[PDB]
């Protein structure tokens, strides 16, 4: 890794955010220089805003061409929601089944691993003989794989013990029905 | 609720820049400028839209002229090296003569430059690798993937080299089927 | 069809 050249970067962003799908819509436009925001339009404030000095000239100049910020102000119609639209089949009601595995480690330590999910949202438990157990609980926490998969770990630490069934039980939008995996001693 | 993310950057001296839209973390896609086509994340996004390409690069060029700009401006104050956190891990648990990948995660970077090497044995490994754009960051650093698909072997062991003007030394991340 | 955002240019004769 040579050239030690200075580097300069310029980063533009657009962020539509949806809450309750199409119900409320806010379009932020950002603007960073060096990774420091230095202007944005927010649709909440209807015009630019400098955030840093940088920014200032480019608040003033954009913001006096009033036929650009009405452009912008109906971007959350006219890009937004019209975005939203486009590709709600196939990421807002996107689904793929979680693939539940349990296995011991060593630190005994019993481990649930959830992978090849979508969304996100999920919710991992333990049950000892089908008695939750809520503690000494340690999980891995999201992990996004970058493929629109996720994937997680959820540890028990127990000391077993024969006659003991533990179970790991997966629920998720993708299925109807918890998903459980059992392990025994 | 979700976010939908259109970004895009130019980059100088290197003359690098991107296009890209990001739903919720994941790419939907970007355009390759020197195609000027849509590359979709996945290919059945391909078969329920579609995206004018050409867009990009008249994006791209305003993008260009407004960096020049602000580069004067700034009075050429250069951007801080900021070194990535990597992390390598599979996209299941791992047995033996089943088909895995490895997963290279670049994390917490920026400028958008490095060098990802797939280290087998200490050997280069290229064959069927693949890798992600340079997907967007809150704090607007950056996040890249890598792909290595594998059999999970004993003998065979796995590093992920790593590069970037913020470190010292390539960052080696190992991996082996313990 | 997916839209695009298209950012605004800066003032090229700056004061």
């Amino acid at each position: 890794m040579g050239d030690t050249r200075p580097r300069f970067l310029w980063q533009l962003k657009f962020e539509c955010h949806f809450f309750n799908g199409t119900e409320r819509v806010r379009l932020l436009e950002r603007c960073i220089y060096n990774q420091e925001e230095s202007v944005r339009f927010d649709s909440d404030v209807g015009e630019y805003r400098a955030v840093t000095e940088l920014g200032r000239p480019d608040a003033e100049y954009w913001n006096s061409q009033k036929d650009l910020l009405e452009q912008r102000r109906a971007a959350v119609d006219t890009y937004c929601r019209h975005n939203y639209g486009v590709g709600e089949s196939f990421t807002v009601q996107r689904r793929v089944e979680p693939k539940v595995t349990v296995y011991p480690s060593k630190t005994n330590l019993l481990v649930c691993s959830v992978s090849g999910f979508y969304p996100g949202s999920i919710e991992v438990r333990w049950f000892r003989n089908g008695q939750e157990e809520k503690a000494g609980v340690v999980s891995t926490g999201l992990i996004q794989n970058g493929d629109w998969t996720f994937q997680t770990l959820v540890m028990l630490e127990t000391v077993p013990r024969s006659g003991e069934v533990y179970t790991c039980q997966v629920e998720h939008p993708s299925v109807t029905s918890p998903l459980t995996v059992e392990w025994r001693a | 609720e979700h976010v939908i993310i259109q970004a895009e950057f130019y980059l100088n001296p290197d003359q690098s820049g991107e296009f890209m839209f990001d739903f919720d973390g994941d790419e939907i896609f970007h355009v390759d400028m020197a195609k000027k086509e849509t590359v979709w994340r996945l290919e059945e996004f391909g078969r329920f839209a579609s995206f004018e390409a050409q867009g990009a690069l008249a994006n791209i060029a305003v993008d260009k002229a407004n960096l020049e700009i602000m580069t004067k401006r700034s009075n050429y104050t250069p951007i801080t090296n900021v070194p990535p956190e990597v992390t390598v891990l599979t996209n299941s648990p791992v047995e033996l003569r089943e088909p895995n990948v490895l997963i290279c995660f670049i994390d917490k970077f920026t400028p958008p430059v490095v060098n990802v090497t797939w280290l087998r044995n200490g050997k280069p490994v290229t064959t069927g690798v693949s890798e992600t754009v340079f997907l967007p960051r809150e704090d607007h650093l950056f996040r890249k993937f890598h792909y290595l698909p594998f059999l999970p072997s004993t003998e065979d062991v796995y590093d992920c080299r790593v590069e970037h003007w913020g470190l010292d030394e390539p960052l080696l991340k190992h991996w082996e089927f313990d | 069809k997916m839209r695009m955002a298209t950012p605004l240019l800066m003032q090229a004769l700056p004061m």
